[PDB]
């Protein structure tokens, strides 16, 4: 019953502003404050601030200098979250959380990826990654170079692949671009024999690529 | 302004082994009530935060009883008894007694396992990327533990630096090693200008450095 | 409000526009209930 549930991703130019919504069901809307936490990557979490939305009340964290903005819709029980003046640093996943008066974060939001790119949407090149020719072990992958934004999706051979299956985490380049690695080990007898090809997904440029390496 | 301080940063802890992680308040964070409204976070990758710990020592409804914080005035601790397969994340402490709210940096229990070495792969720019006009060199760390590793790209005995970028696999849920992925990078011009392509890996696990190279 | 203990660091007061009982807090301290010590 108690649920929060936050809209979806956004990716704004350098400069832009974000609202962020919240929308808060199970409970009295009143009586509890709207809490904001934001997590760049490979980072920790940071509290942002919070709202009373009854006698409407905030209090955000003083390092924002005054750019977040949090208000409440009473009539559409939401909690809207604004940040200003978007830079590079901006670029996180945003939570919003519950908190009864002197309670703790029970309730938490799905969170909201926000990314700060001057970039525009640009599909992946998907490159080979095979050895110019050991333990009977060889390795080989795809390079997925190039690409904005930032959520792809790789399987070998249509998901019947997933033992000694690595796909790297992705890398944003001087660029602005991503850029992700996909590898596999395998036998070295199998390789003229059976085949290995990997399969690229890119939903937000609707790039679907199919690789085979040797 | 409070500053919560997380002692351990990276735990590596066997399986049903004790994992302790330690907290530490700037100022003291005990309520006007008597109460000190420090929490413990268990966070997992693409995943919001879920309440553990709170008022110091008092289990959320739901978790299990391996979990148990304790603490005094500024000093604070979260125990796992037995750790188990399902608690490897980050933890965070939280300071909501006084405003503004502060969370701790966040420590990382991982599954401590025997040392293993990395296999090392090095696979040159394919020849459909060469012609765009770049050069990406690419060099895999395979199921190695712990997951620090150096690695050093050498250009014809020139050590490179500035032009690689990495990558980290999440420990291995079924063998709880790491896996890296360094990606050496290069127009066609610099990388058509020289012929020796080499990876240096020094690892724990290895007793000498490992290169593996590939010309031209 | 009665013996049974509403605000914190305040004064009890009908807000007559949310139609709800409110805090006023006294120098230092934030919050609904006046729960905080604002350190800043
Ligand atoms: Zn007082």
């Amino acid at each position: 019953q108690v649920q929060l549930v936050q809209s979806g991703a956004e990716v704004k130019k350098p400069g832009s502003s974000v609202k962020v919504s919240c929308k808060a069901s199970g409970y009295t809307f009143t009586d509890a404050y709207i809490n904001w936490v934001r997590q760049a990557p490979g980072q920790g979490l940071e509290w942002m601030g919070w709202i009373w939305p009854g006698p409407v009340i905030t209090y955000y964290n003083p390092k924002f200098k005054g750019r977040v903005t949090i208000t409440a819709d009473k009539s559409t029980s939401t909690a809207y979250m604004e940040l200003s003046s978007l830079r590079s640093e901006d670029t996180a996943v945003y939570y919003c959380a519950r908190r009864e008066v002197l309670s703790p974060f029970a309730y938490w939001g799905q969170g909201t990826t926000v990314t700060v790119s001057s970039a525009s949407t640009k599909g992946p090149s998907v490159f080979p990654l095979a050895p110019c020719s050991s333990e009977s072990t060889a390795a080989l992958g795809c390079l997925v170079k190039d690409y904005f934004p930032e959520p792809v999706t790789v399987s070998w051979n249509s998901g019947a692949l997933t033992s000694g299956v690595h796909t790297f985490p992705a890398v944003l380049q001087s660029s602005g671009l991503y850029s992700l690695s996909s590898v596999v080990t395998v036998p070295s007898s199998s390789l003229g024999t059976k085949t290995y090809t990997c399969n690229v997904d890119h939903k937000p440029s609707n790039t679907k690529v199919d690789k085979r390496v040797e | 302004d409070i500053v919560m301080t997380q002692s351990p940063d990276s735990l590596a802890v066997s399986l049903g082994e004790r994992a302790t992680i330690n907290c530490r308040s700037s100022q003291s964070i005990v309520h006007s009530t008597g109460n000190t409204y420090l929490e413990w976070y268990q966070q997992k990758p693409g995943q919001p935060p879920k309440l553990l710990i709170y008022k110091v020592s008092n289990r959320f409804s739901g978790v299990p009883d391996r979990f148990s914080g304790s603490g005094s005035g500024t000093d604070f601790t979260l125990t796992i008894s037995s750790l188990q397969a399902e608690d490897v994340a980050v933890y965070y402490c939280f300071h909501g007694t006084h405003v503004p709210y502060t969370f701790g940096g966040g420590t990382k229990v991982e599954i401590k396992r025997t040392v293993a070495a990395p296999s090392v792969f090095i696979f040159p720019p394919s020849d459909e990327q060469l012609k765009s006009g770049t050069a990406s060199v690419v060099c895999l760390l395979n199921n190695f533990y712990p997951r620090e590793a150096k690695v050093q790209w050498k250009v014809d005995n020139a050590l490179q630096s500035g032009n690689s970028q990495e990558s980290v696999t999440e420990q291995d849920s079924k063998d709880s090693t790491y896996s890296l992925s360094s990606t050496l990078t290069l127009s066609k011009a610099d990388y058509e200008k020289h012929k020796v392509y080499a990876c240096e890996v020094t690892h724990q696990g290895l007793s000498s450095p490992v290169t593996k190279s590939f010309n031209r | 409000d009665s013996h049974t203990q509403f605000c914190f660091h305040g004064t009890c007061r009908f807000l007559v526009q949310e139609d709800k009982p409110a805090c006023v807090c006294h120098s230092g301290y934030v919050g609904a209930r006046c729960e905080h010590a604002d350190l800043l």
